[PDB]
């Protein structure tokens, strides 16, 4: 009498939301937020350094 | 190597009870199949009864008379027979059944009108 | 909108497997557990099983005994780990509850005069939001994002594939006639039955009973059940079908969504000022998470547990300092000359 058992794995369906993800990073860039006067000239701005 | 002992054969009257105990050397039940079978004097064996952990089986020549039980922890099989006749009187082999194929050195069992 | 996202699960039957655990001892009973699954927060379990629930009925199970179909209402039934559970919903063959920890669960049902009953050791854990490691649910505090199963039954992007019905054998049809082998099928089904009796014979009598020559006894012979519809889930107890071995694939219910929980608060601790010191009088209800750290580029990071009431003296320099103390928010602070 024979019989075959056969198995595999997947992924848990309840991880579509909670799932670690990996990721490689490299080449930052800073950016400001500022609020300047000059002159009683007052903004607000944000930009690239 | 893996051995059987039967016990429990002797000689009864007809419409009499017998009991059959037969212990293994080693803890084997759980992984192999339990056989009772008889050998009338100049014929091939025939099952009794078998038992595993799904149930049992008993063959129709002995139905509603024998019965097969199974104690794991003392490693023993038991058969109950009950309303022996005559004709019932064989050498009856514990048979383990699996991988590998174990025969009992039987029992002899008597029973007289 | 409900009853479309009903309908699919009515291609499918219950059907029995092995549990090792009975009252007594190892069964097929028709409550067996497929798997337990348990990733939530508030401890709430999805539990597959051998039955089906809902079957357009609101509060019953629909399960299937040696083949016979039979249906009892959902509040007849009772389940736990070691303390008693609480069921919330169920839809097909799953069933999400609210249950506490422990090793094993166990669930159990009363027949007329029949008790079925099974365990199995699967893990059960609790899993605390936050930095306070509370044990049952408490009653107030601040709300935060968390994630936990559904309690609607949602069509989602997760689907589970089903196969045809087996044929399983079925010792009462084969019986005994005056001279021959009876099988009496149940009217109105076909059937099969194959026996080594005489040579090699295999035959399906179809809705006519058939005794059978050549058969002394009936272990000789086997009658196995068919059915062509109600297609059946990817199980393990249950023998597989002959063509293709799957037919397709049917959404799941219960699945894990994002909510809103509220999470305990821990008292405030004493402070003490010092010269570049720091000092704090503790006393936590709970098991509660510390975090420290200074604001340098080098940490000195401090995570620790407390449990007990206690005094910890720091130092705190011009360069700040900070500490999270269980679910409160962050803490500034920085020295200066006196």
């Amino acid at each position: 009498n024979t019989q075959v058992s056969k198995a595999y794995v997947m992924k848990s369906d309840d991880c579509l939301a909670d799932h670690a993800e990996a990721y490689k990073a490299h080449t930052a860039s800073v950016q400001a937020f500022l609020n300047i006067t000059v002159g009683e000239h007052s903004i607000v701005t944000t930009v690239y350094v | 190597d893996v051995q059987l002992q039967a016990s429990g054969g002797g000689s009864v009257q007809a419409g009499g009870s017998l009991r059959l105990s037969c212990v293994a050397s080693q803890n084997l039940f759980e992984y192999y199949t339990m056989g009772w079978y008889r050998q009338v004097p100049g014929s091939q064996r025939e099952r009794v009864a078998l038992i595993n952990n799904g149930g049992s089986n008993v063959a129709g020549s002995v139905e509603g008379r024998f019965t097969i039980s199974r104690d794991n922890a003392k490693n023993s099989i038991y058969l109950q027979m009950n309303n022996l006749k005559p004709e019932d009187s064989a050498v009856y082999y514990c048979r383990a059944f699996g991988p590998a194929d174990y025969w009992g050195q039987g029992t002899q069992v008597t029973v007289s009108s | 909108s409900t009853e479309e996202l009903f309908n699919e699960y009515k291609l499918t039957r219950p059907y029995m497997a092995r549990c090792i655990r009975c009252a007594v001892g190892s069964c097929h009973s028709p409550i067996a557990i497929e798997a337990v699954k348990s990733d939530g927060h508030d401890g709430y379990v999805r539990l597959q099983t051998s039955s089906q629930y809902g079957l357009l009925k609101g509060r019953t199970m629909r399960y299937d005994m040696h083949g016979t179909i039979k249906e009892i209402p959902l509040h007849q039934v009772s389940l736990y780990t070691s303390r008693p559970c609480h069921i919330v919903d169920g839809h097909g063959y799953f069933l999400l509850a609210r249950c506490p920890a422990g090793d094993s669960i166990t669930m159990e049902f009363k027949k007329d005069s029949v008790r079925h009953s099974c365990s199995v050791p699967y893990e059960v854990k609790f899993n605390p939001v936050g930095r306070e490691l509370y044990t049952h649910p408490p009653e107030h505090g601040v709300e935060q994002a968390c994630q936990v199963y559904a309690h609607d039954a949602q069509n989602r992007g997760a689907y589970v594939e089903m196969h045809l019905p087996g044929s399983e054998v079925d010792s009462s049809l084969v019986s005994l006639s005056g001279s021959s082998v009876t099988v009496t099928p149940p009217d109105g089904t076909s059937a099969l039955v194959e026996c080594e009796c005489g040579g090699t014979k295999i035959s399906e009598t179809i809705n006519k009973t058939k005794q059978f020559s050549q058969c002394t006894k009936k272990e000789q012979c086997r009658a196995y059940r068919l059915q062509n519809d109600k297609w059946v889930y990817n199980s393990d107890k249950l023998p597989k079908a002959a063509g293709a071995t799957l037919k397709g694939k049917l959404h799941v219910p219960f699945l894990l969504a994002d909510g809103k929980c509220t999470v305990p608060l821990a008292p405030e601790p004493m402070i003490t000022f010092g010269f570049r010191s720091v000092s704090l009088k503790l006393h936590p209800k709970n098991p509660t998470y510390l975090i420290t750290r200074q604001l340098a580029d080098e940490p000195h990071y401090t995570h620790e547990l407390i449990s007990e009431p206690a005094v910890r003296n720091f130092t705190v320099t011009e360069k700040g300092w900070e500490f999270v103390w269980g679910n409160h928010p962050p803490k500034r602070f920085w020295a200066q000359e006196t």
